[PDB]
């Protein structure tokens, strides 16, 4: 179960699709998935910060379909408080 | 007015030639000449600005030079996205003016056209107009006269021919010469006639038939 | 990066008027002026206009001129332009491209991609659709004749019959109708057996025919 | 190497997207997303991840009310010459009037040339950013033994200063100060967010301080900027304002007891920074431009400021530019400088001779290619000091011009090879006729107050040497409502500008300079032509005669001794030196230039020198003899006239 799986410290080649959370899916937490075409758990907003700087790397990925994901992932990644991982319980899943 | 005078209008080299172009201005326009590539279907690319600043995101093929009157972008390595037509411009004094640019063909060996000829269709001949087409298949170079004999009249001002882009994968020219008449003075006449000059022919061929056959 | 997009695209009477805009993202645009170049059918490109920095000049070629009206507005990014008195020669592709670059001295870089401009009254027209037939090797084709506006798409039994297939450009009769050519080379010895299907769609006019060829 | 979907939930909406790397990998140059993959710790649970965020310090005073971009590089002239850095082509440009200007594209080239990694992947900054690689400049130093470093890297879009301390263990404590648009900033990495970091923002413009919690205490014993006043000024001023800005702080720090030994306090470190703002401001305006072209007229006067301040930073701190100058410019200027008649330069407009000197110094820097360049800077100043009424203090328009021409001939003193003297000598001799009493006196006011006569007088480069602390006190402005310590600061900070040894740009270049003995002794010398005259308290100075005036049994001596064409003699000339004769025989209106080629000596007996003067036109004549300079019935006060005879004369009376 747990769609919002727990993270703990495979590459990218080997990797396929990304699943992302919503902001009330995981009561504050960024939380993905990273699998292969397998589930593991990464950091959501280390891994939402890659894709923004990968696509701010590519101001010449001038696609209506690409440029829109940049700025998608913009404001779901300024939704989420890392602010408020209080004295937020850490150890929630897995 | 100042006039842009490009040389040559069309031109045609294999993938890795040294291909150059020239464009010469009416007067001085002392250091304000500038150059665009532009593909057919999608927007002009600036190369070349100052006459002779490579400007950024263009392989360094590329190269113009030029003060005053006579100005020249060479390409030095042709590639095969570099099949483009070319157009120099000049900014000294508006109004600004273009060249008539230079087309940029792909080479290849001479090939003589496959010439056919289509009388009116019986479909079409039912409501009172009549087209006949020559083809001219699959040749090179683009340069090919066609005109037309009714009854060895030669027809004037008649027919309109149309080219195909060179084919992807055998570089050849196709052309549509059609010829339009009134169903009233198709029937009038008896022999219908295309004659076809080109470079790749050892004579013009003449293709013909007789009113249904 | 720097993208130019023009959307006034549209088909005119003549004499009649025809607003262009031009959409500029990526960069300040207040301190660029704006040139416009036309493509006519078969021609080459041409300088038409350019609207300069502050709105308040306009500076146009001879042909255009006092017909051509630039009006642009900063906080909106966008240079509109009006057309007065569309003449035939006025038909083409119409590009704006950023020049001045703080601001006086000018010269394009990269264009957007360009609105089409079609300043011929005549109709809404499908084609008509006439077999050419043949007479070790022979030819067949399609002519599709007599339809306004541009453009038709042809296909040879729906697709499945690619190879050898020219289908030309058409041509702007005077009767203002455009008319184009389809044809096929095939081996002579399929001449009974494979069927050869022709299959126009003039998106303009709704218009779908197929037709046989024998 | 291989393609990747994102799928995600959009309040919703089951939104996927597909990101090819087959196709941005290629396309984009700089681009591995491997890279990046490694670089945020995608694995790094929210405990390592939350571990991180907290030891970065926290913006608190974070605001910044909106400022306006000043507009700094002015629209071509209608018909300019828009032309290339790299290809600078002879004769493209013909005058001075021409119009004329370099392209921005590849002049961004010439001067982010230099490459390196922006963001370290040092201790504090690996943590926040994802490592960037771009085409960069940098301004650097290194002080107290290399303990403490600062390193001003930029981009044509932002700049990056950051200090480094070292506590005299291995412990380093690092701050950063980001600057530039708020849309060019780089990309954050962690759970980072901007304005967090941020302690200025306005309009288009940011502020961001990048540093530990550890760190920003251990700086904010020593260094608390006033961020928002940094801000205002690196936003509002004009790129070549902005570095005068700075060139002001540094000359009116140099010659006072600032950076001999450098003070590690919030002001030197607020300058440390904003010295890398003026390169960056310059950088910064030609890149934010577009696909344009810049006015040369600017160019001239923006890349003038930052040589100047290129050479300040050399000798306060022991610093490094690298990255700001671009060879196509100086071929550019140094071509135009072949242009204009260099003996006639002083007769054009206020605009013009500015533009002209602004140009000569950037054209060849590392002066003494063709020596030309210093007749020209002469030029203006022989036609200031004509149509400049003397002894006056130059106001600021005169001052400003001449400032600009003073630097040609400043880096010619700092060779050892002559580079034709004659020039050179003249400029100092007519610096020696401007500074007067009341150029000191105005000077040390301004000096007293911070204000713009602070940073440049002609006597910078004067042949006068009575100079001492003594001397000044009594020249200054009298006023009780100035403060005394700062008059006695002024004092202290003028005297250290023209210490004449140690400084190598008041000496050693005459040809005339080898006849003394002593070198110590030397008041003053006037070069003329056909003879320079050595004025010391020295008796043995091997020249053609001695004169000794009257002085008093006060002053240690008062010898003139001419040198007849700088050629010394075998020895001292040995007996009573020679009175010098007095003159009531000469009328006091002359409608020629009988003193033409002669100097005026003005000096007091127990002060000291007063004034010099050099009768170079006939104007300058008609303005002695008409105004009230001549004043006999101060005893206490006489006039010297040193001939090119080689003779010393006193002017007693006229009619």
């Amino acid at each position: 179960a747990y769609p919002c799986c727990h993270v703990t410290q495979l590459a990218l080649e080997n990797i396929s699709d990304i699943y992302l959370v919503s902001n009330q899916t995981c009561d504050g937490f960024s939380l993905a998935s990273l699998n292969s075409p397998i589930s593991r758990c990464a950091n959501g907003l280390n891994v939402v910060s890659f894709f923004i700087s990968i696509l701010k790397r590519s101001s010449s990925a001038l696609t209506s379909h690409l440029r829109e994901l940049l700025t998608t992932l913009e404001s779901l990644y300024g939704s989420f408080s890392v602010e408020d991982l209080f004295g937020a319980n850490l150890n929630r899943y897995a | 007015d100042i006039v842009m005078t490009q040389t040559p209008p069309s031109l045609s080299a294999s993938v890795g030639d040294r291909v150059t172009l020239t464009c010469r201005a009416s007067q001085a326009i002392r250091n304000n000449l500038a150059w665009y590539q532009h593909k057919p279907g999608k927007a002009p690319k600036r190369l070349i600005y100052a006459a002779s600043t490579l400007e950024d995101g263009v392989p360094s093929s590329f190269s113009g030079s030029g003060f005053g009157t006579d100005f020249t972008l060479t390409i030095n390595s042709l590639q095969p996205e570099d099949f483009a037509t070319y157009y120099c411009l000049q900014h000294s004094t508006y109004p600004w003016t273009f060249g008539q640019g230079t087309k940029v063909e792909i080479k290849r060996t001479v090939a003589a056209p496959s010439v056919f000829i289509f009388p009116p269709s019986d479909e079409q001949l039912k409501s009172g107009t009549a087209s006949v087409v020559c083809l001219l298949n699959n040749f090179y170079p683009r340069e090919a006269k066609v005109q037309w004999k009714v009854d060895n009249a030669l027809q004037s001002g008649n027919s309109q021919e149309s080219v195909t882009e060179q084919d992807s994968k055998d570089s050849t020219y196709s052309l549509s010469s059609t010829l339009t008449l009134s169903k009233a003075d198709y029937e009038k006449h008896k022999v219908y006639a295309c004659e076809v000059t080109h470079q790749g022919l050892s004579s013009p061929v003449t293709k013909s038939f007789n009113r249904g056959e | 990066e720097v993208q130019l997009v023009e959307s006034g695209g549209r088909v005119v009477q003549p004499g009649g008027s025809l607003r262009l805009s031009c959409v500029t993202s990526g960069f300040t645009f207040s301190y660029y002026p704006i040139h416009w170049v036309r493509q006519g059918p078969g021609k080459g490109l041409e300088w038409v206009t350019m609207m300069s920095f502050d709105g308040t000049s306009d500076h146009c070629i001879s042909s255009v001129k006092g017909r051509f009206v630039m009006s642009r507005d900063n906080s909106r990014n966008t240079l509109y332009l009006e057309m007065n008195k569309m003449r035939l020669e006025d038909t083409g592709v119409y590009y704006c491209a950023r020049g001045g670059w703080k601001w006086p001295g000018g010269a394009f870089d990269v264009f957007g991609p360009g609105t089409v401009v079609t300043v011929s009254s005549a109709s809404t027209k499908g084609p008509s659709v006439f077999p050419l037939a043949p007479s070790g090797t022979a030819a067949l084709g399609c002519l599709v004749k007599d339809y306004f506006p541009e453009p038709v798409t042809v296909s040879w039994n729906s697709g499945a019959l690619t190879s050898g297939v020219h289908t030309f450009p058409a041509v702007l009769q005077s009767s203002g109708l455009y008319s184009l050519s389809s044809v096929v080379t095939v081996p002579s010895s399929s001449l009974g057996t494979q069927t050869y299907i022709c299959n126009v769609n003039h998106k303009p006019s709704n218009t779908k025919v197929d037709k046989r060829v024998e | 190497l291989s393609e990747v979907k994102l799928h995600l939930d959009i309040e919703g909406h089951a939104s996927h997207y597909t990101i090819p790397w087959t196709e941005l990998m290629a396309k984009v140059p700089g681009l591995s997303p491997e890279a990046l993959w490694r670089e945020a710790n995608v694995t790094e649970d929210l405990a390592s991840m939350l571990n991180r965020y907290k030891l970065i310090y926290k913006t608190s005073g974070t605001l910044g009310i909106a400022l306006a971009e000043p507009v700094d590089i002015p629209a071509v002239s209608e018909g300019s010459m828009q032309v290339d850095a790299s290809k600078v082509h002879p004769g493209v440009i013909s005058g001075l009037n021409s119009p004329a200007c370099m392209l921005s594209a590849p002049l961004e080239k010439q001067l982010f040339y230099y490459i390196g990694t922006m963001l370290p992947n040092t201790r504090p900054h690996s943590y926040v950013f994802y490592q960037l690689r771009c085409h960069l400049s940098y301004v650097a130093l290194s002080i107290n033994g290399d303990k403490f470093q600062y390193t001003g890297a930029m981009t044509s879009k932002f700049l990056m200063g950051t200090y480094k301390r070292v506590t005299e263990k291995g412990d380093e404590h690092v701050l950063s100060l980001i600057f530039g648009k708020t849309k060019d900033l780089p990309d954050l990495r962690g759970p980072f967010s901007y304005p967090s970091l941020t302690s200025a923002q306005s309009g288009d413009y940011s502020l961001v301080i990048v540093t530990t919690f550890v760190h920003y205490a251990n700086f904010h014993n020593y260094f608390v900027p006033n961020l928002k006043d940094m801000f205002s000024r690196a936003v509002t001023m004009t790129a070549a304002s902005y570095a005068r800005y700075v060139l002001q702080k540094l000359v009116l720090l140099e010659m006072k007891g600032g950076c001999r030994e450098p003070e590690l306090d919030t002001e030197t470190l607020t300058t440390m920074f904003e010295v890398s703002v003026a390169f960056f401001k310059v950088g910064h305006a030609v890149g934010e431009t577009g696909n344009g072209c810049v006015d040369l007229r600017w160019l001239a006067k923006s890349f003038f400021e930052l040589t100047v301040l290129k050479d300040i930073i050399g000798i306060c701190y022991g610093a490094t530019v690298k990255g700001m100058q671009s060879y196509g410019l100086e071929r550019l200027a140094a071509m135009l400088m072949a242009t204009v008649k260099m003996e006639e330069l002083g007769h054009l407009t206020t605009e013009k001779q500015e533009y002209a000197l602004r140009l000569a110094t950037v054209g060849y820097p590392k002066a003494g290619v063709y020596s030309g360049l210093i007749g020209g800077a002469t030029s203006v100043l022989l036609s200031a000091y004509n149509r400049h009424p003397l002894f006056q203090p130059l106001h600021t328009v005169m001052r400003e011009t001449l400032f600009i021409g003073s630097h040609v001939v400043l880096r010619e003193l700092r060779l050892n090879v002559t580079t034709q003297g004659p020039n050179l000598a003249l400029y100092q001799l007519l610096s020696t006729a401007l500074c007067s009493a009341l150029e000191i006196g105005e000077v040390l006011r301004g000096l007293a107050l911070g204000t713009e006569s602070g940073l440049f007088s002609p006597c910078y480069l004067s042949l006068r040497f009575d100079l001492t602390r003594d001397k000044l006190l009594s020249m200054a402005p009298q006023e009780a409502m100035l403060d005394q310590a700062a008059v006695s600061n002024a004092v202290d900070g003028f005297l250290g500008r023209l210490s004449l040894e140690r400084e190598d740009r008041d000496a050693w270049h005459l040809p005339a300079y080898k006849c003394v003995d002593r070198l110590d002794k030397v008041l003053m010398i006037i070069p003329l032509i056909n003879v320079t005259f050595i004025i010391s308290s020295d008796r043995e100075v091997r020249g053609s005669a001695l004169y000794e005036a009257s002085t008093t049994y006060l002053s240690s001596s008062l010898f003139l001794s001419p040198v007849i064409m700088n050629k010394c003699s075998q020895g001292a000339v040995a007996g009573e030196p020679r009175q010098i004769p007095k003159i009531q025989n000469f009328t006091r209106t002359q409608k020629s230039c009988i003193f033409c080629g002669f100097a005026l000596l003005s000096y007091d007996e127990k002060e000291g020198l007063e004034t010099t003067t050099y009768i170079t036109s006939q104007e300058v004549q008609n303005s002695i003899l008409s105004s009230n300079y001549f004043d006999f019935d101060n005893l206490h006060v006489h006039y010297l006239l040193l001939t090119t005879n080689g003779t010393v004369m006193e002017i007693a009376g006229l009619y």
